[PDB]
């Protein structure tokens, strides 16, 4: 009985946690291309001013 | 920009330009050949007759009607950031990761101004190792810059993984509650062949490490005298991350032989009177400048704390690199091949290794009441089992009287219950019982240096 | 191209003015016998070139011409089966056109130029190639050497001829570049030829004596060296290596040596036989001698000239073994042209960059995965010669931080003429821990607990004969004295390995763990009746002692039926108490 | 996980980055083929000769050499007509060891680390 209990929460615990990391890793790159995605349209949206400010502090 | 030409000598790591007024004085220069190749370089000496430079990478390939000298940064240094926690870097921090590089929040000097020691404070917090060696006789506490000394092949790539993985400062017998912060891992490595290298990166992707530590790796095959620049430039990044983020920094400068061997080189090509055994005379001040940018701030949280990882040639103390750090650095921990071959992990041998701060570190409350006596008295009893060993390797064993045989019992139970153990993790409970254990042998009175109270309260 | 005239000659040393841009490590034909000399401390407009030959009988003002293009080999195909001096060119060859001597400033060919080899082609036009992709096929020996593309070339894939024979030199590929590809092309042999990746050792060598796998083995990508004063062998061990592995091309780069090894392994070679293949050994052995008599300067090109071979046969899929010999020489080289050249001396003459340059020669080694797609791996033994023990010395503290084995030949025990003298202990390997899956899957399933057993018997007998010396054996208990006789049985039983019998110069991985397997179940049935009270001086001269005492001069097609009949009178020889 | 999400950002960041060095590589490109670049021209060039200590030749694009010709009369440089200089100009002190540039993109490439260091934290928000 306990050989088969043990064996028993080793599978399950091992099931848990496939399922628990493939859950997190789903979440984290969803996340991560959502925070991806929004940087580069924020980048995008505050883009086309300091480049002139760049272009000023190189041209003489 | 203001290139400069007129390269009249060339050898080993040396060249000599001229008309060089406006180079200041241990600036960059980049060397730019024939064929689009670009090399780093410093200077370190300056006239209006001429100047220096040393070259960073190898001298091949330079004529003299081409490779002018273009010259970047006054004093050298190095851009800083804090997006900086995944990527690796060579041997002068140009990052090998197929990523841009860092979007610098500051710019600092890589040769570091000196501490000012009214602004540092007392390194009060003990740490755990788990190695029952360390966190029993010879405390690691938080601030000190230990160096792990080896002999020839002693596994201390080994002892500096488990100290990375499994070390961490215990908040709550120090009385603050708690905020339990793991480490950050400043790992600097200076020609580790690649086996090293390997079982190093394996090891921390195996605990989860690499999404906290940095890698300065000047490995075997890199170029041979940026292995002075890399220690300074990863100790930049340890006092920024350290003194402006409030940290916990632990530094692993690996092989500081390699260091020395080149700071051999670069004196030796200038010619300069060398102390002994053929080492200059300002490696003092070298290693100094490496090692004591590390301690702990007055008031700021952030904390340094180092592993230099020796190499003894003749596996002496007595050779000028581990003297001259045993005289700089406070405290350090010694390996030996005599327990090695009887398979004892990790081989440290007790007697030479000494923290030179237990005294601040333990005591009443913070780890344990009985700690200093407990530490003393298996310094003297162990000390007096092994100079009792030749004399029974004189004299033989049926020549012995009494307590003999109890030291000498005494003697191979530590050697092989205290320091021998696998990968576990022992705590501080856990290895004074084992202490115990260890102090059952010994029929009483001859506990001198353990006082009444602990001597009859944890006898069995 | 730039010409100049010689200024000044001081020993070796040519240093020619003039030269307002000649770059770094050219090889220059200085004086006007074409003689071959590489260039360093650019000065002014003047150069400082020394020659890898001699130079006794130059004068002052003879031409000085640069090349130019730095100190390169020629790597292609017809390497195997040949000598070649430091500079790479055979010398074969001069016994030829010159006769039984070697004269000063002969101008020949690195490789036979004349040789018509059979391409096969394996890319079609219109390819793309980067560097160290497959390109063509031609069988050697035993063999299929691949050329390959040069790691510096790139592009589309114009025209490639079909499947005749052709000089070695015939331009076979032309890319839609206006590039031509020969079937060689050059390399400098300061460079390593770079890879995709490098790996981890997980597989030994299999270096095929007894001790130098059962106690300290090495992997198939680690270093290995050996130290060991004269009388201690050392040449024995270098040729028995060369003898019996696992190797696909053996390079021994000989540098400060006899010339009897030299003639020694080219004339007893071509008769011996590789396990694998058939036909002679010498079809996988590229030696580069360098006799002790040639001129200093060479040596320094010898051993990098070796080890770019060894990377252009580890990019064809071959595991090759390199043995550097006597790299003491190549220090007193280093030495020789620091003392020429008048800088700072360091620990005894060794100028202090010999750790820089011995580091960047051990670190080639390894195994990686070539641009390709295939594997390799290659192995370095290097054969240190230290003075006379006195292991302080910069060389060997050196070497020792940069090696995966150190095998330390004793010389007490090569005085009772044990061979090999392989010290017990103080010699160590660190591939231990990582072949032990490989062993556990490949030699046995208790291999690795079997020379632990091993291992720890060693350490007891050693550290039990010091206290046999002093108070005598007289007092041994009764367990010592069985401790001191299963020491005699392995150090005159199974460390004996002869390696001019011809079954025991080389043995197994099978054989060796039966001999092991033997000697504990020896002694965990023999300390059974030791309690048991039976004489420890009655219990030596049982016959299944001679049964195991020479019972390492059996082949495999003998051993297991020995084997295990011997093992039945271990069991049987103590049921006759 | 956290990783990947910090790897994602930081290429996205050094991205926009690249997207705005290669804007700004674009106007560089730009400068040369305007209008007022003769003036510029000009201007770099006083800039350049105030910055030359003694020197003795200062070389430019050929069509770049009347921009700043009068600046080239004065001064009494040795003006060479180089049309590798497509950016900016050389100036070769008087010995043949010392050089100077001016070029455009030689000052993008001094001054992108700054560039970084501010313009990122502005352009990030």
């Amino acid at each position: 009985e306990a050989e088969a209990k043990a064996k028993a929460l080793e599978a399950q615990y091992r099931e848990r946690e496939r399922a628990e990391t493939e859950a997190l890793l789903a979440r984290y790159r969803e996340r991560a291309e959502a925070e991806a995605k929004a940087v580069r349209e924020k980048a995008m949206a505050r883009l086309d001013e300091a480049v002139a400010l760049v272009l000023k502090e190189v041209l003489p | 920009k203001k290139e400069y030409t007129g390269i009249t000598y060339i050898s080993g790591p040396l060249l000599f330009v001229e008309n060089a007024k406006d180079l200041a004085y241990g600036a960059i220069v980049d060397i730019k050949d024939g064929t689009g190749r670009v090399r780093g370089g410093q200077v370190i000496e300056v006239s209006e007759e001429y100047a220096v430079i040393q070259v960073f990478e190898e001298t091949t390939g330079l004529d003299l009607a081409t490779t002018s000298v273009s010259l970047v940064e006054d004093v050298a240094r190095l851009g800083v950031s804090k997006e900086m926690l995944g990527r690796r870097f060579n041997g002068i921090g140009k990052p090998i990761d197929g990523l841009p590089p860092i979007t610098p929040e500051k710019r600092l000097p890589i040769t570091g101004l000196p501490l000012n020691p009214v602004a540092r404070r007392k390194p009060e917090q003990f740490i755990q190792t788990g190695i029952s060696t360390i966190d029993v006789m010879n405390t690691l506490v938080r601030g000190q810059k230990l160096p792990i000394f080896s002999g020839s092949g002693l596994p201390a790539n080994e002892i500096a993984a488990q100290i990375a993985r499994q070390a961490t400062v215990r908040p709550d017998l120090s009385g603050e509650g708690e905020k339990e912060e793991p480490f950050a891992v400043v790992f600097a490595a200076m020609g580790i062949t690649q086996r090293e290298l390997s079982y190093f990166i394996q090891e921390f992707e195996r605990t989860g490490a690499l999404s906290r530590s940095v890698l300065f790796l000047n490995k075997a095959d890199d170029p041979t005298i940026e292995r002075i620049l890399t220690p300074r430039m990863a100790l930049t990044v340890a006092e920024y991350l350290a003194f402006e983020h409030d940290y916990h920094v632990l530094v692993i400068l690996t092989d500081m032989t390699n260091y020395c061997e080149a700071l051999r080189e670069i004196g030796a090509a200038r010619e300069e009177i060398p102390g002994r055994r053929g080492y200059p005379g300002y490696m003092y001040t070298d290693l100094a400048t490496i090692y004591e940018r590390a301690g702990v701030v007055e008031g700021k949280k952030g904390s340094v704390t180092q592993i230099p990882i020796l190499s003894m040639p003749d596996d002496d103390r007595t050779h000028p690199i581990p003297d001259l750090t045993g005289y700089i650095t406070e405290g350090q921990i010694q390996l030996s091949r005599e327990l090695h071959r009887k398979g004892i992990y990790p081989p440290i041998d007790p007697l030479p290794s000494l923290s030179r701060l237990m005294n601040n570190g333990v005591g009443k409350g913070k780890t344990r009441e009985d700690h200093k006596q407990v530490s003393d008295q298996l310094y003297s009893a162990y000390a007096n089992g092994v100079d009792i060993r030749k004399l029974v390797a004189i004299i033989g064993e049926d020549a012995l009287t009494e307590n003999d045989r109890r030291y000498l019992q005494f003697a191979d139970a530590f050697e092989r219950f205290f320091i021998n153990q696998g990968q576990q993790n022992r705590s501080i409970e856990e290895s004074l019982q084992i202490a115990w254990a260890l102090l059952s042998m010994l029929p009483q009175g001859e506990l001198k240096r353990i006082s009444k109270d602990h001597i009859g309260k944890y006898y069995g | 191209m730039i010409q100049g005239v010689i200024q000044k000659i001081a020993g070796p040393a040519v240093i020619a003015k003039g030269m307002l841009g000649a770059r770094m490590y050219d090889i220059c034909k200085v004086g006007e016998e074409g003689l071959v000399g590489e260039i360093i401390r650019l000065d002014g407009d003047t150069a400082f070139v020394q020659v890898y030959e001699d130079t006794s009988g130059l004068k002052v003002g003879e031409p000085v011409v640069s090349t130019g293009l730095p100190l390169a080999v020629e790597l292609g195909p017809g390497m195997l089966n040949g000598i070649y001096d430091g500079i790479q060119r055979p010398l074969e060859r001069i016994r030829e056109k010159t006769g039984i001597y070697i004269t000063r400033g002969v101008v020949v060919h690195a490789l036979d130029r004349e040789k018509k080899w059979a391409w096969t082609p394996m890319v079609k036009p219109g390819d793309e190639v980067r560097g160290g992709m497959v390109l063509g096929t031609v069988p050697e020996f035993g063999f299929t050497h691949k050329i390959l593309v040069p790691p510096d070339v790139r592009g589309r894939v114009k025209e490639v001829k079909p499947a005749g024979e052709y000089t070695v030199e015939e331009p076979v590929v032309v890319l839609e570049d206006g590039t031509e590809l020969k079937m060689y092309h050059t390399w400098p042999v300061r460079r390593a030829r770079p890879v995709q990746r490098k790996l981890d050792p997980n597989t030994p060598f299999l270096t095929g004596m007894r001790i130098l796998d059962v106690l300290f083995p090495v992997a198939m990508g680690g270093t290995a060296a050996i130290p060991g004063p004269f009388g201690s062998g050392k040449t024995v061990t270098q040729q028995s290596l060369a003898k019996w592995s696992n190797a696909d091309v053996v390079v021994y780069v000989g540098c400060g040596e006899r010339g009897n090894e030299m003639t020694d392994v080219l004339v007893e070679f071509p008769e011996l036989t590789d396990p694998k293949t058939g036909g002679p050994l010498m079809h996988r052995t590229v030696l580069i001698a360098n006799t002790s008599n040639m001129p200093v300067a060479a040596r320094e090109a010898s051993i990098y000239v070796g080890v770019t071979i060894a990377e252009y046969f580890r990019d064809q899929g071959f595991s090759v073994a390199l043995m550097a010999d006597s790299t003491s020489r190549w220090a007193e080289a280093l030495r020789e042209i620091s003392s020429r050249l008048e800088e700072m001396p360091a620990e005894e003459g060794y100028p202090p960059y010999l750790a820089a340059r011995l580091a960047a020669f051990y670190e080639r080694a390894g195994k990686v995965i070539t641009l390709g797609g295939e594997e390799g791996a290659v192995t370095i033994v290097g054969a240190v010669s230290p003075p006379g023990g006195d292991m302080s010395e910069p060389v060997t503290q050196s070497t020792l931080r940069i090696v995966g084995a150190f095998w330390r030949l004793d010389a007490s025990l090569a005085f009772r003429r044990h061979f090999p003298a392989i010290n017990w202990n103080g010699s160590y390997s660190l591939f231990t821990s990582a072949l032990d899956p490989w062993y556990r899957e490949n030699v046995a399933e208790d291999y690795p607990e079997l020379r632990d057993a091993i291992s720890e018997l060693l350490q007891r007998e050693a550290g039990l004969q010091e206290i046999v010396q002093l108070v005598g054996p007289d007092a041994l208990q009764d367990a010592e004295r069985l401790v001191i006789e299963v020491g005699r049985i392995i150090r005159e039983d199974f460390l004996q390995q002869n390696a001019y019998h011809e079954v025991d110069a080389y043995c197994s991985m099978k054989k060796a763990y039966g001999i092991m397997k033997m000697i504990l179940a020896f002694y965990k049935e023999a300390e059974a009746a030791i309690k048991r009270g039976v004489s420890i001086d009655e219990i030596l001269q049982l016959p299944v002692l001679e049964r195991i005492g020479r019972a390492r001069y059996v082949s495999e097609e003998e051993f297991p039926a020995y084997f295990e009949e011997a093992m039945k009178e271990i069991q049987g020889a103590f049921k006759a108490l | 996980g956290e990783l990947l999400v910090a790897t994602a950002r930081t290429q996205a960041r050094g991205e926009v980055l690249e997207e705005v060095r290669r804007r700004v590589r674009e106007a560089l490109e730009a400068l040369p083929q305007k209008p007022e670049w003769p003036e510029v021209v000009r201007k770099l060039a006083l800039e350049a000769l105030e910055a030359l200590p003694g020197a003795k030749a200062l070389v430019a694009n050929p069509e770049d050499l009347p921009h700043l010709e009068a600046l080239a009369r004065e001064r009494g440089v040795e003006l060479q007509a180089e049309p590798a200089l497509r950016l900016g100009v050389r100036a070769v002190g008087a010995e043949g060891k010392t050089q100077v540039e001016n070029s455009l993109l030689a000052r993008l490439d001094r001054a992108w680390d700054a560039l970084s260091s501010k313009v990122a934290q502005a352009l990030w928000g």
